[PDB]
RNA sequence: GACCUGGCGGUGCUUCAUAUCCCUCUAGAGGAGCCUGUUCUGUAAUCGAUAAACCCCGAUCAACCUCACCACCUCUUGCUCAGCCUAUAUACCGCCAUCUUCAGCAAACCCUGAUGAAGGCUACAAAGUAAGCGCAAGUACCCACGUAAAGACGUUAGGUCAAGGUGUAGCCCAUGAGGUGGCAAGAAAUGGGCUACAUUUUCUACCCCAGAAAACUACGAUAGCCCUUAUGAAACUUAAGGGUCGAAGGUGGAUUUAGC
RNA sequence: AUGAUUUU
């Protein structure tokens, strides 16, 4: 029925399942999760499967100073449109499967040895871009509440420094 | 395109109601009364309970417009209590608020 | 009338104007469904059979 | 809340004094008092336009006309 | 090139002194566009104020009264006063109204939202008289009380008759007085079989 | 109620992103409402059955899906006659000529019907040889296709066989006069030769033959002016009243490209004088071109005072509905107001830019210049900003010829520091504006003159510093800043004691 | 603890507007109704046709304006008129602004029988009452 | 229009009811809701037909939406013809 | 956030529609006020949302947005109070000018509440503590009880507020005169569901008609007749006085109920001050709030519970 | 080995619970009959809830329909651009339960612990400032009282794939669709409720001044049997009324519920 | 008096 229909937030929120008591004190695996997907993007207001051209939405207005009637693409045309999207569609996953090589520290997955860029500017008109922060140690340290039980927390060793003998580390 | 064939067949069932209705009507005319011959009452008697099933009213239920359940639905909005209350809940029906008193 | 409910979105979809995110979801699982593997059998191929 | 619907012209006297419709009908019998019944409740019908209601009376003429063979058994003769 | 830049609104080349009625003759939605008139709704978060009519969902969800300024009320029932009539000066009181005019009709009519204005209570027609109005004598009278029963009021001395079988308003009416006149004329006429009171 | 200035027309939204700012654009969004109606429609018409669900009392005949198909496919007149009510021709022709192979008997009266659609709409000609009997009607109907065919000797050879056996006369004097190209008294004796027929078969001229000969005088640019007024005296003579059409086939007649107009003028002068004080019904369907032709002849013969009686019958009762489509609304709005412009104290001017613009019609960027030249004369020039603001909301923010004259406007004289401040700030707007013009994809302009009114601004309002940005730009676009520009840019350094500064403005002089 | 329309907490960077802040119950006590007709009162009748076109009209326009519509639809019936009042934004075009308009006022003109008026009011961003 | 009018407020009415809070085995807890109807009555009287048309087309076309509209008239009339004198 | 450049717009626009609204309601923009102002918006939006603050409101940008402290810090970010490192400077700017004039006076030799920490907030626009709320009360007082100067007793004045004491006394029905001239008071009173209201004569036979029905006739029960005795017994006034009293609502004891306070209230019109003050101690003036609770859903009566079972 | 936090303690002290822990107050349940759920037994015959937080619960409700169960039979692009009340509530959206008859949850900063998990208060003040949610305040009913409503973050992988939708997995001559017929009971136990065991009662007039009955013809079934009536096409079955009979029950074991 | 094994 189309009253038996929700929106796109309404049925990703339900098929990604980011809620839910499994993801609450580690009872599942990060390795099965899905990633939400736009069905919105690559379509334009205006086209169907039937590949009718409508004066103003789909085709401009006026043409040759003319206002346009509503007209059809011919069944070679819209099996060209219908490539052209899927060809695109593919393009996009293509590029979304492509992974960025990113530099490893003391061991490939290893956050130690890690530069974290230069450091954020100061809210008042104050930069850092001579210095430079790296990652020394990164570990999840836990703690016991009533509620919750293990709560999960992540400490932090970073060192800064301009190669000029001004450094220092925080935690 | 209907929620499902329950309502499906409930659809059919009404479609089937709103014929044979006069015929219903006017064959139990004779059956509700003590005027007419026995003879009479018990042929009208035989000739209703030929008639076809689903065309008795009495296998009619109300069910929701929107989830095809067949209980909990008022029937001033044709609506199932969930569907209703999501509805009210959101606001969009007009003139219905939570009660407090 | 859920038969006139439906097939007159059905038609406005098809001529461009009317987007349904369920709609849209449901070919996309599809899609990946028969990319997985997992394709509808046809009718009159058992499996079983 | 009325504009746009007529009943063919029909006045009050032709919706409710249906007797003229009676006329096959015997005047006197158990077939009598049972359309007089009818006939009543036709006229109290305000749901229903006068076609529906001869309709009615219609029906029952012939389905007694059908059935006078019952009608003699049980000694009632019908028009 | 940039986006398509919406032009200000016309509120600023609204003047103070400006002709109300013309700039919302009908009933339309609020626009905060059109109304130069600073006006916030909505309920205030802690330190905040009510928000702005740019975009309030609260103010377009009022039905305004922006067409019915008292400017235009007056203009609007000036023009509309050559529709009507004038009640008779002689009908001065309801005493005289009803001496002059012994039978009262009651029908309603309904207004609802929708396509279909159909309604089957706008079929519904009362008729009252009082029996002192009537040229009845004492067998008239008590024939007339008898026959109608409960639908006459001693205390009162008011007849009330209600009409609803026809499907019409007018078949209902003529019904009721087609009432009025049989029971009247039957009343008057004398049977044999009162002589047995 | 009355008509509001500050609104735009009620058909398009009253939103600040959805109203319109050009003439262009309120064209382009009332076709693409248009557009989209119709798409609706054919939605519809295509599928019915998704709408054939009747729940509104009393019923709307209107709000129902549309059906035009031949339903009785049987081979009958009465499915022909069906056919040819529907307009399709042809079917209609196909459905004909099976009937006549079948023999059945056809009525004179469908056939008739059918020639009628044929004409307006070869098959008609062979229809009409395979009639047993052609009446008159068919003779007539025949003549006037062809007439509307553009086939005036043909309809001319057709009626001369009629003649052997209202409308047929009025396709007669347009395919006598259009047919050939005679001189103009050889056409106004054919016109008499078809009077003369139509006193002998005692039909009488109607309004429509009186316009078609006035406008088939019109031809005749000055060889049929007085026939005109021969023709409306024989109007006036019979008592047909005659229409806008009628004045507007007048007008467009006896005034012609020349330079006195003094008869034009005559003619407009009795035309408004007869026409004073009169209400109007739709007659011909030349009538609204009649208010157009009449301004135009106003702006002609710059009369203010006869512009304003147009203006005045034209918003006389229902008479405002004949001012005409967009494009006869726009040249008389436009024409109305240079000539408000022109002739008119200034003050009166503002009031009816004020409620013309934008309520009648967005302006051209021609009117807008009028505008300017107005207030130039009127020696107001605080209102220049005011216009060019006008001109942004508009849509004239870069045709260049407004800017160009407001830039030297401003320019022109000095001013009091307070208005110099606002022209200052105005020409920065117009340089804002010429950095950003959609124009730049193919070439950006930057005019000596445009540059120098904006420097001679900046310096008179003590923008000393933009001023010199406005000589970086004279160097970079080539163009020589004027020599009173040099002398305030040596004014302003001999005020600051900057000897660099004056070396700056020799070198660049040099 | 409820959840029916509820917008629950979050990490404070959520941008709500002000129908979808305010629970239900707050309903006629901070905000009102998002449809107003006289088929919720005593002694009227087709509450049921009014809530099925409600529902369906919100649908329609929601699918026929794709990322274009900001907040809920206000719908108002007056004898035999209706009346869409939305809140939209000014991504599109005024060309598809006024072709949609028109197309979707006669669409439902015909499907509903009743003469349909859609107005449109275009805010540069969704408004946000607070931030959850 | 100088139509004698009076207006009084009729007793308000509240419609409640009682609906189940929560989708399964949750009978105790339930949630309920309710509809108020306001009523106004404004009697006009010693008005004739023509008057009281056109207030009656003005007042409903003004009309705000989500408001209903109940008009009883009281029409005076005299005695029918045939009731006059008792013919029979 | 909002700046004084931003406010100063708001007022433009304010007075702008003020004006506005004027010429749509077709009065005197002069003479026009906030209350003008409401009922315009009320009649033009009207809204029947029970929080008034979530109705349209137009009021004067000052009162619409809050109270916000300028900048201490100019271009040179040098602060222009002494006090200003301490966070609190209006606080202690006050705390020190109440300590330096308790140094000078120690030199020198009802309807008034002291300030809510609320609106002590407004004034000191920097919020407050608690405790910085109760020293400076403490020191406010201490000043007070100290011999105080004329500007010792406007600064204390300075914080106070007024407080409307409202009066007790029971309000007396005016009395009138019937045809005969008899005097007699005429009042109304309420029970739980139950409405009555008594006619009462300065003089009569003791008769109290209830209806049209004598007392001992109507109420068969004699607790309702001890109700009816209760107000005349206890001002020793029992069958001096004639009551004509029609009740309708309620059971019998709330119809007595009804009928006793309706009387009472009217025989307060015939009684001395003393006497209605006594009556009004006693409890025959005090309308009882007491009425029939609503049963809850989930519960089998208001305040009954369903059997819980712990297994 | 020594610690941080939480939980727990038949762990100390102080104040405490206001239908609330005890001594107290009222009326009940548990024993009788009946109504209605559940557990076990039986048939060919659904499913779910099943400590507090299930048990007149999904149901504001089952002769056909509902029905999703069973037996038999029938149909194959199937009312649907299929369909599936099929397995997973330990993938979820959506409505909820409970602590809550709580008051805490905290983004963003700063400080202390030698820069460890962590902690952050003393008002005659000693490192905390705090957006926001909740509480509070407003709002609804008869007030400012009371009752509603509201009640965050989280715990119980709590309940619901059978309101509806949906991920994954499974079938497509069947785990899909339709037709006919049929079960939904009691060996036994138990939860909730109704009616009684009577004299502060039973019948009658009355709605509060009476007359009768009152221990084997007293009280007491809404139980059983027969008849009639109402709805329904279909009433041995649902309901109401009348007729017949007058059973157990004589204040209830251990235990337990609600009320300011 | 007691609380089957593996489940961050
Ligand atoms: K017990
Ligand atoms: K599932
Ligand atoms: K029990
Ligand atoms: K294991
Ligand atoms: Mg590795
Ligand atoms: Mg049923
Ligand atoms: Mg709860
Ligand atoms: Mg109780
Ligand atoms: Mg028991
Ligand atoms: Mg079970
Ligand atoms: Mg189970
Ligand atoms: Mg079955
Ligand atoms: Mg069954
Ligand atoms: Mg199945
Ligand atoms: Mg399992
Ligand atoms: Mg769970
Ligand atoms: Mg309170
Ligand atoms: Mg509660
Ligand atoms: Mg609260
Ligand atoms: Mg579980
Ligand atoms: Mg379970
Ligand atoms: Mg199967
Ligand atoms: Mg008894
Ligand atoms: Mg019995
Ligand atoms: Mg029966
Ligand atoms: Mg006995
Ligand atoms: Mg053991
Ligand atoms: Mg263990």
């Amino acid at each position: 029925s189309f009253f038996t229909k929700l929106t796109a937030d309404e049925l990703w929120k339900g098929a990604l399942a980011e809620t839910g008591a499994g993801a609450k004190k580690g009872r599942g695996k990060r390795t099965k999760k899905k990633k939400r997907k736009d069905l919105n993007r690559g379509q334009i207001i205006g086209e169907g499967r039937y590949g009718f051209l409508w004066p103003g939405l789909n085709v401009p207005l006026m043409k040759n100073g003319a206002v346009q009637t509503i007209a059809q693409r011919s069944k070679e045309e819209q099996e060209k449109v219908e490539a052209d999207m899927i060809q695109q569609r593919e393009e996009w996953d293509r590029k979304k499967k492509m992974k960025v090589k990113r530099e490893r520290g003391w061991s490939g997955n290893s956050w130690g040895g890690i530069s974290l860029g230069p450091p954020d500017p100061g809210p008042c008109g104050e930069t850092y871009e001579d210095f430079d922060t790296r990652i020394l140690e990164v570990r999840n340290v836990f703690t016991m509440t009533a509620k919750e039980g293990r709560k999960k927390s992540i400490r932090v060793l970073v060192a800064v420094g301009n190669g000029k003998g001004a450094a220092g580390f925080s935690i | 395109h209907y929620v499902d064939w329950r309502m499906w067949r409930d659809v059919k069932r009404r479609k089937m109601a709103y014929e044979y209705a006069d015929e219903r009507l006017r064959i139990n005319s004779l059956r509700k009364n003590t005027i007419l011959p026995k003879i009479l009452q018990d042929v009208a008697d035989e000739e209703i309970a030929a008639l076809p099933r689903d065309s008795c009213p009495v296998r009619i239920r109300n069910r929701c417009v929107m989830t095809s359940r067949p209980r909990g639905v008022k029937r001033r909005w044709r609506l199932s209590r969930i569907v209703f209350r999501h509805l009210a809940d959101h606001g969009q029906l007009s003139g219905i608020q939570r009660a407090t008193w | 009338n859920h038969h006139t409910y439906a097939e007159l979105m059905q038609t406005l979809r098809f001529l461009g104007l009317y987007r349904d995110e369920h709609q849209d979801f449901m070919d996309e699982q599809k899609r990946l469904k028969k990319l997985r593997g997992k394709e509808k059998p046809k009718k009159g191929e058992g499996k079983r059979a | 809340n009325e504009a746009g619907f007529d009943d063919d012209g029909s006045e009050f006297h032709e919706h409710i004094f249906l007797e003229k419709h009676l006329e096959s009908f015997p005047k006197q019998g158990p077939i009598r008092h049972f359309m007089e019944l009818v006939t009543c409740g036709l006229s109290k019908n305000p749901y229903l336009s006068v076609k529906q209601k001869v309709e009615h009376i219609e029906w029952f003429r012939n389905y007694f006309n059908e059935k006078k063979d019952i009608l003699k058994e049980s000694n009632i003769q019908f028009n | 090139p940039p986006r398509r830049k919406a032009l200000p609104p016309r509120t600023e080349k609204m003047a103070v002194d400006q002709d109300w009625p013309s700039v919302y003759p009908v009933a339309a939605p609020f626009k905060p566009s059109a109304v130069p008139l600073p006006v916030r709704m909505g309920y205030p978060v802690k330190k905040g104020v009510p928000m702005a009519k740019e975009g309030n969902l609260e103010l377009l969800k009022i039905p305004n009264f922006l067409h019915l300024t008292p400017v235009a009320i007056k203009k609007h029932c000036e023009a509309l006063k050559d529709f009507c009539t004038e009640w008779p000066a002689a009908l001065d009181s309801d005493e005289k109204c009803e001496k002059h005019f012994p039978i009262e009709i009651d029908s309603t009519d309904y207004v609802s939202s929708g396509p279909s204005v159909r309604n089957p209570r706008a079929r519904v027609v009362v008729l009252r008289v009082k029996l002192s109005s009537l040229n009845l004598d004492d067998h008239a009278k008590k024939k007339l009380i008898k026959l109608v029963g409960e639908r006459y009021c001693k205390t009162t001395d008011v007849l009330t008759i209600k009409t609803d079988r026809c499907p019409l308003r007018r078949q209902n009416y003529d019904y009721a007085v087609y009432l009025l006149t049989v029971l009247y004329h039957e009343s008057w006429n004398t049977e044999e079989w009162e002589k047995s009171k | 109620v009355n008509r509001d200035t500050t609104a735009v027309p009620y058909v398009f939204q009253d939103d600040p992103y959805l109203m319109p700012a050009s003439s262009l654009e309120s064209r382009s969004f009332l076709l693409a409402k248009k557009s989209g109606e119709n798409v609706a429609k054919f939605i519809i018409n295509s599928y019915p059955k998704y709408f054939q669900k009747d729940i509104a009392e009393p019923h709307i005949p209107c709000l129902m899906p549309e059906y035009f198909e031949p339903q009785i496919k049987d081979i009958s007149e009465a499915a022909l006659k069906e056919r040819i009510e529907l307009r399709k021709v042809k079917a209609s022709v196909d459905m004909f000529d099976q009937l006549l192979q079948a023999g059945t008997t056809v009525s004179l009266e469908t056939t008739n019907s059918l020639l009628d659609l044929l004409c307006y709409y070869n098959n008609a000609e062979r229809i009409f040889s395979l009639m047993p009997e052609k009446n008159e009607h068919s003779y007539c109907t025949m003549i006037r296709g062809m007439v509307k065919h553009r086939a005036y000797e043909q309809a001319l050879n057709l009626y001369t066989e009629l003649l052997n056996n209202v409308y047929t006369f009025n396709a007669l004097i347009e395919a006598t006069v259009c047919a050939i190209n005679e001189k103009f008294e050889e056409k106004w004796s054919k016109i008499l030769e078809l009077l003369r027929h139509m006193v002998a078969q005692k039909v009488k001229p109607n309004l429509q033959t009186f316009n078609t000969i006035l406008k088939c005088l019109r031809r005749f640019h000055v060889f049929a002016r007085s026939p005109a007024l021969q023709v409306l005296r024989e109007m006036k003579a019979i008592g047909i009243e005659p229409s806008l059409a009628t004045y507007h086939h007048i007008i467009r007649l006896f005034d012609q490209p020349g330079d006195p107009l003094k008869r034009s003028s005559f003619i407009i002068y009795d035309i408004m004088n007869e026409l004073m004080g009169k209400r109007f019904s739709p007659k011909d369907p030349d009538d609204d071109k009649f208010f157009q032709s009449a301004m135009s002849i106003c702006s002609s013969l710059r009369d203010l005072e006869l512009a304003y009686q147009v203006h005045g019958l034209l918003k006389t009762g229902d008479n405002w509905k004949f001012i005409g489509p967009d494009q006869h609304r726009n040249f008389y709005y436009s024409k109305f107001f240079d000539l408000i412009c022109l002739m008119e104290q200034i003050d009166v001017t503002l009031k009816w830019y004020e409620d013309l613009i934008p309520s009648a019609y967005f302006p051209h960027s021609q009117t807008m210049i009028h505008l300017l030249q107005a207030l130039d004369v009127a020696n107001r020039l605080e209102v220049i900003p005011k216009i060019w603001k006008d001109s942004k909301e508009y849509g004239h923010t870069f045709r260049s010829d407004l800017r160009e004259e407001i830039l030297m406007l401003m320019a022109r004289d000095k001013h009091p520091p307070e208005l110099q401040v606002a022209f200052a700030d105005c020409a920065a707007d117009i340089k804002s504006a010429y950095e950003s013009q959609p124009i730049r994809q193919t070439a950006q302009d930057w005019p000596a003159t445009s540059l120098n009114c904006i420097a001679i601004l900046f310096l008179r309002a003590g923008r000393t510093q933009e001023a010199w940005k406005m000589l970086g730009l004279f160097r970079k676009h080539n163009k020589i800043p004027r020599s009173e520009l040099l002398n305030e840019l040596m004014d302003s350094a001999k005020v600051s004691n900057s000897p660099s500064q004056a070396i700056e403005v020799v070198e660049l002089a040099s | 603890k409820n959840r029916a329309a509820r917008v629950r907490v979050s990490k404070g960077d959520k941008p709500v507007t002000y129908e979808e802040a305010h629970a239900p119950h707050y309903i006629a006590h901070r905000k009102g109704w998002l449809s107003l007709h006289t088929g919720n009162l005593d002694g009227e009748d087709h509450a049921a046709e009014r809530t099925v076109e409600d529902v369906f009209l919100r649908k329609f326009m929601w699918g026929t304006f794709p990322g274009c519509l900001a907040d809920q639809l206000v719908l108002k019936r007056r004898g035999n008129q209706l009346e869409i009042c939305a809140v939209v934004l000014r991504q599109l075009s005024p060309h598809k602004y006024y072709f949609l308009v028109g197309y979707s006022e006669t669409l439902l003109s015909y499907f509903y029988k009743c003469p349909v008026r859609l107005h449109l009011q275009t805010v540069p961003s969704k408004v946000v009452y607070k931030y959850l | 229009l100088g139509i004698s009018i009076k207006v009084h407020e009729p007793p308000r009415k509240i419609e409640r009811f009682t609906l189940l809070q929560s989708v399964h085995i949750y009978k105790k807890h339930r949630v309920q809701y309710e509809m108020r109807t306001l009523y106004r009555c404004l009697e006009l009287e010693h008005l004739t037909g023509s008057t009281a048309d056109v207030y009656l087309e003005y007042i409903q076309r003004n009309l705000p939406e989500g408001v209903a509209m109940e008009v009883t008239k009281t029409q005076l009339e005299q005695l029918p013809e045939h009731i006059k004198e008792p013919i029979w | 956030t909002y700046t004084e450049d931003f406010i100063k717009k708001q007022i433009e626009e304010f007075n702008i529609g003020k004006r506005h609204l004027a010429n749509m309601m077709g009065e005197d923009p002069e003479t026009f006020t906030q209350e003008d102002i409401d009922r315009a918006i009320a009649y033009l939006f009207p809204s029947g949302l029970f929080e008034k603050r979530a109705r349209p409101v137009m009021k004067h940008p000052e009162q619409i947005f809050p109270r916000q402290r300028a900048i201490q810090w100019g271009e040179d970010g040098r602060p222009f109070h002494y006090l200003f490192y301490t966070g609190k400077q209006s606080y202690y700017s006050l705390m020190h000018d109440v300590y330096g004039m308790l140094l000078n006076l120690e030199k020198h030799q009802i309807g008034s509440r002291w300030l809510i920490k609320e609106e002590l907030e407004e004034m000191l626009v920097e919020k407050l503590s608690d405790l910085d709320y109760m020293q400076f009360i403490r020191l406010l007082e201490k000043l007070l009880t100290s011999q105080c100067g004329a500007a010792e007793e406007e600064f204390v004045q300075r914080f106070r507020r007024s407080v409307t004491l409202e009066s007790k006394k029971q309000l007396i029905e005016p009395v009138q005169y019937d045809e005969q001239g008899m005097a007699f008071s005429k009042s109304e009173g309420k029970r739980k569901t139950a409405k009555a209201e008594a006619i009462v004569y300065k003089h009569g036979s003791g008769r109290i008609k209830v209806n049209g029905i004598d007392y001992q006739l109507y109420f068969p029960i004699t607790q309702d007749r001890e109700q009816l005795m209760f107000p005349f017994h206890f001002v020793d006034r029992l069958g001096k006085h004639d009551v004509t009293c029609t009740v309708s609502g309620g059971g019998r004891s709330a119809q007595a109920g009804a009928i006793r306070l309706a009387m009472a209230k009217a025989l307060c019109s015939f009684v001395t001050e003393d006497e209605v003050e006594w009556m009004r101690q006693a409890g025959l003036l005090t309308t009882d709030p007491r009425v029939r609770e609503r049963k809850k859903p989930g519960q089998e009566g208001a305040r009954r519970k369903f059997t819980w079972k712990k297994r």
